[PDB]
RNA sequence: ACCGAAACUAAUGUUAGCGGACCGGAGGCUAUGUUGGGCGUGUAGUGAGGCGUAACAAAUAGAGAAUACCCGGGUGAAGGAACUAGGCAAAAUGGUGCCGUAACUUCGGGAGAAGGCACGCUGAUAUGUAGGUGAGGUCCCUCGCGGAUGGAGCUGAAAUCAGUCGAAGAUACCAGCUGGCUGCAAACGCGGUAAGUUCGUAAUGAUGGCCAGGCUGUCUCCACCGGUAUGGCUGUUCGCCAUUUAAAGUCGAGCUGGGUCGGUCCUGCUCCUGGACGCAUCACUGGUGUUCGGGUUGUCAUGGCACUGCCCGGUAGCUAAAUGCGGGUGUGUAAGCGCAGCGAUGCGUUGAGCUAACCGG
């Protein structure tokens, strides 16, 4: 509808970035912690994004700590303050989901050079 | 060979009057056999009260203490983890060790100026963690690079040596230190000779004001990350080192009395490199020499005596280990044998700390 | 998202290898248990020398789950496994001295504050 | 003897499995296929066949007469047997080669134990190799349906190295679940769990009991196409036990069929916000999404078929575990052309092409 649109339009972010799945991305999140609120970077592979506007999200996947997360920020959300490729990654698959199988060696993504 | 733990660290952080005044401690090479004091093999004595106290009862001739080793890791520059030939020379320097020292500078002072101006332990951490990280990165991923065609070969071991390695390798990636990981002692036993840098336990060497000891907020930092990662912490102040080192015995005693301090932080330091690498020692009671030996934990008293002199551990038969308890409450050896405290150790029991020993040989 | 029979890796150095959830604490019928929930546990896997025993049973937080939390944003943050820490039967306090892999700040609360200190990374 | 084509279980009222063993198995020869272009004689071995009156293979892929092509299913978050009398059913395993294989043993076995690795395509070795077949020509000859040589041509593994594509190479169909303890029966010889009502003998068993790994919609709890426990044991009600809780107060023309070895049916907690339940919704997180896109195996003619062939994603809708009380989307760079490459293939055009139920007209 088009009031749904406008109402979302004047919410969505202006400066989202370009990324593809298969990008290492580098996620900057505001953590508020009492009062003070600073930044902490989460960077992964992005295995997945959804495209549906305001409501766009993309996954990233890393290994912490040698357990893998997976994070799903909401693209538009103010707690995400920036978002940075680091990495273009060449897959071919629109969701990699199969790296929730791979582990170090099969998990390398070759580098989009171009 | 000497169990060692490598002290690294930022430049300008006070590691210099700290290792200075680390190797004043050490006893002149004059009276000490196979003692050569290479200029940064600074080799540092126990101030062990059980030995004296062992004196003072069995009344020996001379004292042996046992003394252990430290690298002085000097020379560092930011990226030197790129293969550069002082970034080689730092890592080599380090590899070689058993343990590292990590030194924080933890007081605020404008005359010891740093690269970045602002005082902040978990930044300079950070940085120097991640050189190591990328040093084993290169590291691991030339053992994945060796093992991973090897495992496909259908070798159980490299398939299990894979395993840790491929476990290993994200952390290392995400500049991440393998004392953060679950690891067991298996994984532990497979990729203990490839000598990973950041598995190695770490003491943080926090160099403070004297009256700094506490209510910091930089030995607040440094406290939190040695919970986070495991390892342990020694609170020093180069300027009370420094005049520790510069005095004699008596006015050492009215300074550390003027401080308030029990016992100094250099002691501090050598216990926690001893307890840090799991090793102990032992007590050999003579009229001669009543020595303190140095052993790892476990270490038996066959393979502890041929750290002595091989023909101990071939021949030897049994020993005679008193425990330091019934040792120097019933008031030396005569007493223990009125008391039958002794142990007729064989060769399969595991050396306890402290135990007062005779060794039995057949050569 | 934890029930009874669920079987979680253990994210600390307690000893315990492989715990299984033998009830869900906190109310009547309740099915599941999510990240900082305590959750009854029994030991089904225990290194030889560790502070528990195989088949010990005792408390435990779940700190990771593969079904994950939901941030107020709408985030969700998701683990390859689930894992808890194992707490003290009686005083709920952590019986390990070291915490592996990352944990979620809906453990930060006075409850807990130990596991947050010692937890390597905090998501 | 073993595996496997040509009445043990469950569901329905035959189907899927199981035991023994759109259909299109409904040496020499030949049928026949693929590719290229009766009489006479009396042969390999009385006697096929041949000859008279092209080669090869040999009784699409595949070992094959299997297989595919000429309520009944699919998928499922997190969990993973908590279901239940019982893992019933389902899920899973599943091929070939190589490596490796325990107790015990009647020395055969156990055993395909278990467990591990590799697998596609392209190129090279080698313009098709090893091997098989074998023309011409040459020579011999008791001279023929002969022998030797010779290798043309045809067929042709298997392996190594290199490259290369996908998420996945035994890609579909097809195609063992495995292990431990024990009763009985073949001949033969003489503690475990948090909690547990459950004469020997290798092999064998649609045999009884128990345990474990894997696996899973069996279940929590199903989705899509006023309140008033959960479990272990047992047929149990009960009971004990484990652990919770505020509390665990004092019906088979609906299902099952275990009993009667086998046997027709509202409030907690914290400090000085939760649990359970109910309603609504789909914005978020996800499931489904046989109507969207893509990958891929076999085959037949980009499409059909193979469970949607197998898969990977996924729109709308529905939904709970979720949260209140022209464009867009999805897939993922179409086709064609061009370039590189010997080729598989890669790259450019190109985030292209296509795009359902959506939104705006
Ligand atoms: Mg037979
Ligand atoms: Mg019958
Ligand atoms: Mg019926
Ligand atoms: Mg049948
Ligand atoms: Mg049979
Ligand atoms: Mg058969
Ligand atoms: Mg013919
Ligand atoms: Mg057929
Ligand atoms: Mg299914
Ligand atoms: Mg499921
Ligand atoms: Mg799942
Ligand atoms: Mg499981
Ligand atoms: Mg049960
Ligand atoms: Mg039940
Ligand atoms: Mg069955
Ligand atoms: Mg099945
Ligand atoms: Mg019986
Ligand atoms: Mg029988
Ligand atoms: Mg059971
Ligand atoms: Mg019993
Ligand atoms: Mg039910
Ligand atoms: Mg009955
Ligand atoms: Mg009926
Ligand atoms: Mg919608
Ligand atoms: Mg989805
Ligand atoms: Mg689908
Ligand atoms: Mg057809
Ligand atoms: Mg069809
Ligand atoms: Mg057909
Ligand atoms: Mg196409």
């Amino acid at each position: 509808s088009n009031i749904i649109k406008q109402l979302e339009q004047e919410q969505m972010k202006q400066d989202v970035p370009s990324f593809r799945p298969g990008d290492t991305v580098e996620v900057k999140v505001w953590v508020v912690e009492g009062s003070k609120k600073r930044l902490q970077a989460f960077e992964g592979v992005v295995i997945a994004i959804r495209n549906r506007g305001l409501h766009s999200a993309f996954t990233v996947r890393k290994i912490s700590n040698g357990e893998g997360v997976e994070r799903v920020f909401q693209t538009h959300s103010p707690v995400v303050d920036s978002i940075s490729v680091k990495r273009r990654g060449a897959v071919r698959k629109a969701k990699l989901y199969y790296l929730r199988e791979r582990t170090g060696k099969a998990a390398r993504i070759k580098e989009r050079l171009n | 060979m000497g169990f060692k733990c490598g002290i690294v660290g930022l430049p300008n952080v006070g590691k210099s009057t700290l290792f200075n005044a680390l190797t004043k401690a050490g006893i002149e090479a004059a009276n000490f056999p196979f003692c050569t004091i290479e200029p940064n093999t600074g080799v540092v004595p126990m101030p062990d009260p059980r030995l004296d106290q062992l004196a003072e009862i069995v009344k020996p001739q001379r004292t042996l203490p046992t003394t252990m080793e430290f690298v002085d890791i000097a020379g560092l520059v930011k990226g030197a983890s790129k293969g550069e030939g002082l970034g080689n020379q730092f890592l080599t320097n380090i590899r070689e060790t058993e343990a590292i020292g990590h030194v924080v500078r933890c007081f605020e002072n404008d005359n010891i100026i740093a690269v970045s101006g602002k005082v902040n332990p978990a930044d300079d951490i950070e940085v120097i963690n991640t050189e190591l990280a990328l040093a084993d990165l290169d590291t691991c991923e030339r053992a994945i690079h060796r093992v991973q065609k090897k495992a496909k070969g259908g070798d159980k071991d490299a398939k299990a040596e894979l395993a840790v390695l491929e476990k290993c390798l994200p952390q290392l990636e995400n500049a991440g230190m393998l004392r953060a990981l679950d690891l067991s002692a298996e994984e532990k036993a497979a990729i203990r000779y490839l000598s990973f840098l950041t598995l190695k336990p770490t003491m943080y060497i926090a160099n403070v004001n004297e009256d700094g000891f506490e209510n910091n907020p930089y030995l607040d930092q440094v406290r939190e990350i040695a919970a986070k990662e495991g390892s342990v912490v020694v609170p020093v102040c180069a300027a009370v080192e420094a005049d520790i080192a510069e005095l004699d015995d008596e006015e050492r005693d009215e300074f550390m009395q003027e401080l308030g301090l029990e016992e100094p932080g250099l002691n501090r330091v050598i216990r926690a490199g001893y307890k840090l690498l799991n090793l102990q020692t032992y007590f050999t009671a003579g009229v001669k020499e009543v020595r303190a030996w140095t052993i790892p934990v476990g270490a038996t008293a066959p393979q502890a005596a041929g750290k002595i002199h091989t023909d101990f551990e071939k021949g030897f038969i049994r020993a005679q280990t008193i425990s330091f308890e019934d040792f120097i409450t019933y008031k030396g050896e005569q007493g223990a044998k009125e008391a039958g405290k002794m142990r007729a150790e064989g060769k399969d029991y595991i050396v306890k700390d402290g135990d007062v020993m005779n060794f039995l040989f057949n050569v | 998202m934890i029930q009874e029979q669920t079987m979680l890796n253990v994210a600390d150095n307690s000893g315990a290898r492989r715990v299984m959830c033998i009830k869900v604490l906190g109310g009547s019928h309740r099915r599941y248990a999510g990240v900082g929930d305590i959750i009854k546990i029994t030991i089904k896997e225990a290194i030889p020398r560790g502070k528990v025993k195989k088949g010990d049973v005792l408390k435990a937080v779940v700190v990771r789950t593969k079904k994950g939390v939901r941030r107020p944003d709408g985030s969700v943050i998701r683990f390859d496994g689930n894992a808890c820490v194992l707490l003290n039967n009686n005083s709920e306090q952590p019986i390990g001295t070291r915490i592996f892999g990352p944990v979620t700040r809906e453990l930060r609360s006075e409850k807990f504050m130990k596991i947050i200190s010692l937890a390597p990374e905090v998501l």
